[PDB]
């Protein structure tokens, strides 16, 4: 749940790899994309509620 | 006759080096150390919530 800890952007899952001398993590990550604007409201009234 | 008495100037600043040299390397294996956590504590307190 920290974030930038492993990967850039959310984190899912890992692998790891070996190496000569040491470890190779391979990090899944989820970047989204292809946003909008859309208009937003703090709440909404409803007979005085 | 005198290049004798030189040889113990030249060993005294080759040893006075020497110690700074490796003061040098002692203190700054530890700066290291104290920005990673600054690193670490910045990507995750200001970029996110903790
Ligand atoms: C949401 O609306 C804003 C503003 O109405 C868009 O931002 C502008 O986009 C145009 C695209 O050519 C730029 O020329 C402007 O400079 C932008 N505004 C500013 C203040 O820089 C934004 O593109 C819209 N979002 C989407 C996904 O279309």
């Amino acid at each position: 749940k920290r974030v930038d800890f492993c990967g850039k952007g959310y984190h899912l899952m890992s692998f790891p790899q070996s190496a000569p001398h040491g470890v190779v993590f391979l990090h899944v990550t989820y970047v989204p994309a292809q946003e909008k604007n859309f208009t937003t409201a703090p709440a909404i009234c409803h007979d005085g509620k | 006759e005198a290049e004798v008495q030189i040889d113990r100037l030249i060993t005294g600043r080759l040893q006075s080096l020497q110690t700074y040299v490796t003061q040098q390397l002692i203190r700054a294996a530890e700066i290291r150390a104290s920005a990673n956590l600054a690193a670490t504590k910045m990507s995750e307190c200001v970029l996110g919530q903790s």
